[PDB]
């Protein structure tokens, strides 16, 4: 029995190898009093007197104690598993540095003492749940959104871009758009709150400026939300404005471009031969691609960047949020994939010099 | 609302607190300015907002369980926005509507038509409009200061009253029962003053009545069953009212009602809705910023039973003439009714 | 802080419960489905309620919904602290959380109620990966399902124990 | 009097829509000052290479 | 045999570990020729002396005083030796540090006392209503309180603090007792009033109802038998009195009521926890055991708190001495004596060893 | 004459264009009587409810710098144009300050009650922390303005602005006032009516200031009397503090102290900076400006600057700017913008507002 470890900026999800679904999701949060320590949904529920804190920023750790607290709370807290007992399959990010791969690989087999273990690119999983080796892949997730082409099963490291402008970027511009219409979020625990409305009733707009004209000029487009305390407060634009900052990242005062230009700019560094079927293979997945609308403001988007021979085709499955961790299952099932296992034993006698090779 | 405009509707019954996605009336594409019920019809409201229109609604006898953006009818004349509406006292389906563009103009809703149009009348902004006692003329308040008396049927000048009120300050102008025009205003020194005038001698005054010198324009509100006019200033935290009688000075300041809170707006109950066994003379809705606040006006009476003299025969739900018949010219009193029936 | 400890007893049978080792189909009946915990006689230590327990092997058998004989496990007028291992199905995961429950009734006495409480915040600090906490101090805050339900995941929860809501 | 009396004091510009807009012509690159464009209610013509 | 002493802002109750109640409880007063009286001694002698609160309002403003309660309290009320004992002590929310060192001075090297403790009141009622989060709103003599607590710890930032309690209503009671006809001034009237307060006083659910109803008949009337056998009647001042907790205006008072209060420190604690401290609103004091109270604070609050949340009062019967019951039974624990400040560790670390060991 | 108004949550500074420092200077306050009257106004604005403070309930129209109640706010500017100033405000321009990020639905009424209500001429919004960087005399800067309601840190480079670097702290002047009180019981003074807050405000004023090293003022307070202070209450009664001088204040470097989980004054400013591009954080360093009057206390430029060199690199100039004005820094960059001669292509007419409405409002300014 294999365990299927997917660690995220906010969501770190975990289960068996076989099976459909993350069995367990948890916020990756580590909490401390203000008034020793709370993880996952612990801290979520304690929050009120919490100071809540990220041990992943942007996709970099920032403490690695922290980020042993939500490994040892994924085994022990969740999975309710052994993981000496386990092969665990780690997930890691495109372009992922040696030195952050390095520590992965040490903690699960010091720490953890994890028989065996292997390590697999995000977007490379994201395609096997689509059932596909042929694609581009927009992983947009918490900390950090990247655009890796696949042709044929072949990785081109050259044309990965990576946007710095992710979900937890939108959960701070609704924050500060929320104090427009009078309602203040300012510590870690009105975060969460705000990342909640922004799950619930936020979308992307086909057209921002005429979604603008009838939410200033109409009562449709306003919706209700509860606070854990009681008080109901409304929204109206925000609803639209904070997803708006996908395709315009000058909202926030970044310069880079929007999430479909990154697509397409991405197919354009591939080689000429290839980008007619990337363009037909555009393939969303993470957490922050599941806005409603989000597959047809991108396919009008790069429609109108590609050439108007070629036929746009954004594949939005409705379980993309959960791809890379059914991606993982699938392949800790195939038979081809016992060849892959890094053992303890042939570790301790090499290094990560095993690591680094037998990935990518 | 957040966009557009709208106004709440609920029945008298939902006290408490009020949900924030309760159904509200929003088919206005500008805020709503003014809004008033139909006096011969309790389930139907006109509306006139910033979009230069004014939209007639019916309210389900449930009130609204999803929200309402299609109206009865949509009844477009005006050029700028309409923040004055005054439903006909006795003509059935007449209603009023004044807008920033200084034009009035009397309409039909059964129809859909325009009446009348009274465009070259006020010069400048208009502040309110009031019928008479039976429907046959209308005063108006303008910002040049001037009080103005105008029969809609024949479009001609009755009387008028240059310089009314010395300020500069907003001021208004209603009908009383017996026919003459009180009206409240601002001194040159800026203080607040109510008046009281003849149409048949405009030279003078009756009575001119100074409160303080506060800011805020005065909105009457006139009672003709007691003659007790009620006035309520924007801003304040304090209800004046005042009896008007045949004997001098013709303006006799009975009571103060103070609170602690200013008042955003006022709503009075027609005689009709009062609970007549408890001596209730005017129930006031005193509007806060975010609450609305019944306010009860009792005539302290050691007696339990009715108050014949409190309480005379008042005008009722249903209506005299019609659109056609008042347009021909007949003019006819609102039919009066009895509210001893209404005692428990 | 009363200081009451809590006795390896208690800490034995919380890691049994909440870690799952690969174990054969019979020993996995033997797995605690249900545990009560109450104060030693010295009321010194806290100490596992005997024959106050529910397995997983009598759910289905001899038992058919476990929250319900679990609550009738509660004393009427005397407080305990409770593990229950939830099984409920979230609309996009099926979870298994562990619960732990405080049973304050009103109609216990008052030394009873107060040395629980003052003792709460250091067993549980012990039984750590907890998180779920029910606090219930009447039988009408625990008997229902629903309650439960809404500690667990709010108004997400589809299902409980295999069974609709 | 403290402002000068205008109609046109707060027009502002505003581009239009990329989907209303003309992509992929070759404008020319002659060095010579001139408008390059020239547009009636019917056509639009553009000098290219 | 350890000792419980619950310095209230009025009333001083003492006792012995393990006991059900308080075994002295007198108030705690100083009295000087206007040669120092101290408790119901104070209060024997009327009016030729002066009186002084040196607790009067939960937090100790006079030492020097404060010492002559404690040796009463000791020597002519518990009627023990202090040194032989261990004290526990309780302190009122928002105690500065400076008096918990100043306490832990006094008892160690003027009463000699082998061990001592301090703790919170608002903590030890919520403990004894069975609870470690939850909103405590302790009403006693001098003061009001409501302290929220989460996990057994206070929120120093959403505690907020009354000047309106049982003190205020004694005084309210005898001046509407003069719109009767009756004199009470004197300061052993002052006695009997409370003594009435206690015994007939009752909270309305309707206030303008239960007015209504007063002046429209004599089945509110109550008759209450002076101690030289005068019987006076009182009608509606049986309610009035204990209006002015939810309406200080009656006293002249700008600040809120104190179902207003409790609802202000709930919501200044935050969001995610205000829930809890709704459905866990404890009652504590003397001032609270008046009947109908909890109805009537549960009608107050729902009409402030939003209509999704339930709004639920706890009226425990035995809440006037909550706070001692809880400390008592904290005392009378095997487990608790390892908790007790030794004088052997007082002498290492003076004084200052009662914030890391008491928090 | 153009009018400057700098409408602040506790205080309200007007006076005309070209002037050195404001006419007016009033608490931003509405009274109301609470007792009633038995000898033969239903309100109080200003410093004539100051005054008559022992029987009125103050209440502030501005609460953490958002607009509570809308009919005592005109108030407060009915009585700045005609009881302060004295003069028509149909017939000269008003020159509007608004905090940064305001909210464009307060910026909309703002400037609707204007035209409307006053039948001003001309109306312009600019945004405080700008002014305070015109008075003094500087294109690049982070200004760092704490009035009574809230804490703004805007970092300008070069007259360009950065909307995404801006933060807030929901800390000044009011929130260290009711602190003030919380510990003033502490040594047995109560302080509870609205109108105490008066009396432990002027308190404040007085007697506060910001110690360089916490912990050492507290260990020279608690075994010498050097650091105590008396102030004479308007009854005659004298009261004496001692480490409350400075522990108030410090509530605004340590936000621990009222509960607050945000960071201190001194790291609000430090995350702004490392909010902008790098290439703009040398000059941003060097121009620290602060405005507001909760930075007028004794040392806090010192602690300031010792604060801020700890956070940023050691080889970066850490300058605090504190102009001895810097309580009227907003108005004094309010006059001397609408004195320049290229300010008057900004000015709004009423007429123009009339035929357009807010839109042009929200444009023509930041
Ligand atoms: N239904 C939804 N709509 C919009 N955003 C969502 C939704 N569900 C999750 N998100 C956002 O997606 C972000 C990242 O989710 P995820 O893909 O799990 O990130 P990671 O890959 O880092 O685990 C979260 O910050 C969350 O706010
Ligand atoms: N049965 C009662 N009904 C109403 N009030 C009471 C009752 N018993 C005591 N009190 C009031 O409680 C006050 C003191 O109670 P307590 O909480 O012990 O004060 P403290 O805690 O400050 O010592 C007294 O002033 C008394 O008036
Ligand atoms: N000399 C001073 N020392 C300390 N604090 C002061 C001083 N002067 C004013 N303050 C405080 O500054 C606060 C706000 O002043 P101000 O800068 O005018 O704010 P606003 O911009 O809101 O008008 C006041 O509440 C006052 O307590
Ligand atoms: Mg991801
Ligand atoms: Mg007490
Ligand atoms: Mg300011």
């Amino acid at each position: 029995a294999a365990l299927v470890v997917d660690n995220g900026s906010g969501m770190c999800k975990a289960g068996f190898a076989g099976d459909d679904a993350p069995r367990a999701v948890f916020p990756s949060i580590v909490g401390r009093p203000r008034h020793d320590s709370y993880v996952g949904d612990e801290a979520q529920s304690k929050r009120g007197i919490l100071t809540l804190k990220y041990p992943i920023e942007h996709g970099i750790v920032t403490n690695w104690d922290d980020m042993e607290k939500i490994w040892h709370h994924t085994f022990y807290n969740e999975l309710r598993v052994a993981p000496e007992e386990h092969p665990v399959l780690l997930t890691e990010a495109p372009l992922n540095p040696k030195a952050n791969r390095e520590k992965m690989t040490q903690i699960m087999f010091e720490t953890f003492n994890t028989p065996a273990m292997y390590v697999a690119i995000q977007a490379v999983l994201s395609l096997y749940a689509s059932g596909r080796t042929t694609g581009i892949v927009m992983d947009s997730g918490d900390g950090v959104t990247h655009t890796v082409p696949i042709y044929e099963g072949y990785a081109l490291p050259h044309a990965i871009l990576r946007l710095d402008l992710a979900g937890r970027d939108l959960t701070d511009y609704l924050m500060k758009i929320l104090t427009e219409r009078g309602y203040s979020f300012t510590t870690t625990a009105e975060r969460e709150i705000v990342r909640d409305i922004k799950e619930k009733l936020c979308y992307v707009a086909l057209d921002f400026e005429q979604e603008m004209a009838t939410a200033a000029s109409s009562s449709s487009l306003e919706k209700s939300y509860e606070l854990p305390d009681g008080q109901v407060i409304t929204i109206g634009n925000e609803r639209f404005r904070c997803p708006e900052a996908l395709f315009q990242p000058s909202f926030l005062g970044m310069e880079s471009a929007g999430i479909h230009e990154t697509t397409f700019n991405s197919i354009m560094k591939c080689d000429v031969d290839i980008r007619k079927d990337l363009y037909a293979n555009t393939v969303l997945s993470g957490g922050t691609t599941m806005y409603p609308g989000i597959a047809d403001r991108m396919q009008k988007e790069i429609t109108a960047l590609a050439p108007s021979t070629m036929k746009i085709k954004i594949i939005a499955p409705p379980e993309r949020k959960y791809s890379v961790w059914i991606g993982g299952s699938i392949l800790a099932s195939l038979s081809t994939f016992q060849q892959m296992w890094i053992s303890k034993q042939e570790y301790d006698e090499s290094g990560p010099s095993i690591v680094h090779r037998k990935c990518f | 609302a957040s966009g557009g405009g709208a106004f709440l509707v609920l029945p008298l019954s939902k006290t408490g607190r009020i949900d924030k996605a309760y159904p509200t009336v929003c088919g206005h594409t500008g805020p709503v300015l003014d809004i008033d019920w139909c006096p011969h019809n309790d389930e139907v409201i006109a509306s006139g907002s910033e979009d230069c229109t004014v939209m007639v609604w019916q309210i389900p006898e449930n009130g609204l369980t999803s929200p309402l953006t299609e109206p009865v009818v949509v009844l477009e004349g005006h050029t700028k926005r309409v923040g004055i509406i005054a439903w006909h006292p006795t003509a059935r389906n007449v209603l009023l509507s004044a807008g920033c563009d200084n034009v009035v103009l009397i309409w039909n809703v059964g129809t859909a038509e325009e009446l009348y149009r009274l465009d070259s009348l006020h010069p400048d902004l208009i502040y309110n409009v009031s019928w008479n006692h039976n429907g046959s003329l209308f005063c108006s308040a303008c910002k040049d200061k001037s009080v103005r008396i105008i029969d809609p049927r024949r479009g001609t000048l009755v009387a008028e009253r240059e310089k009314a009120h010395e300020g500069a300050r907003p001021m208004r102008a209603i009908f009383l029962a017996d026919g003459k025009v009180f009206t409240t205003g601002f001194s040159r020194m800026s203080e607040r003053q109510l008046a009281l005038w003849d149409p048949e001698n405009l030279e003078e005054p009756m009575a001119l009545q100074e409160l303080d010198s506060s800011n805020g324009a005065l909105l009457p509100f006139y009672d003709p069953d007691t003659s007790v006019v009620y006035v309520c200033g924007k801003g304040d935290s304090s209800i004046r009212y005042f009896e008007i009688t045949e004997e001098p000075p013709y303006i006799h300041f009975l009571n103060t009602f103070t609170s602690k809170e200013p008042q955003r707006g006022m709503g009075s109950m027609p005689k009709r809705g009062l609970e007549v066994s408890k001596c209730e003379i005017a129930r006031f809705y005193k509007l806060h910023e975010r609450k609305c606040e019944p306010i009860v006006m009792t005539v302290p009476r050691k007696s339990d039973l009715f108050q014949d003299d409190l309480y005379p025969d008042t005008a009722g739900p249903e209506a005299a003439l019609e659109a056609e018949e008042w347009v021909s010219g007949r003019d006819a009193d609102p039919i009066l009714i009895s509210l001893r029936e209404a005692y428990v | 802080a009363s200081g009451v400890a809590v006795s390896d007893g208690v800490i034995k049978v919380f890691n049994d419960m909440k870690v799952r080792k690969s174990s054969t189909p019979e020993e996995v009946k033997k797995r605690k489905k249900a545990v009560l915990f109450c104060l030693s006689e010295d009321k010194k230590n806290i100490i596992l309620e005997e024959g106050k327990e529910i397995l997983v092997g009598d759910v289905g058998q001899t038992v058919d919904d476990p929250y319900a004989t679990f609550v009738k496990m509660l004393p009427d007028k005397d407080c305990r602290y409770a593990l229950y291992d939830a099984t409920y199905e979230t609309k996009e995961s099926k979870k298994e959380d562990l619960v732990f429950i405080f049973w304050a009734p009103e109609s216990a006495p008052l030394k009873s109620k107060m040395i629980y409480a003052s003792s709460k915040d250091a067993i549980k600090k012990k039984l750590t990966g907890i998180k779920h906490e029910l606090q219930a101090n009447c039988y009408e805050e625990v008997k229902d399902r629903c309650t439960l339900a809404e500690k667990l995941g709010g108004s997400a929860v589809i299902s409980l124990e295999g069974k609709p809501l | 009097k403290v402002v000068r009396q205008s109609k046109f004091r707060h027009v502002f510009g505003q581009p239009v829509k990329n989907d209303q807009c003309y992509e992929d012509i070759r404008v020319s690159r002659v060095t010579w000052d001139s408008t390059f464009c020239a547009v009636n209610p019917k056509f639009l013509a553009v000098i290219v290479e």
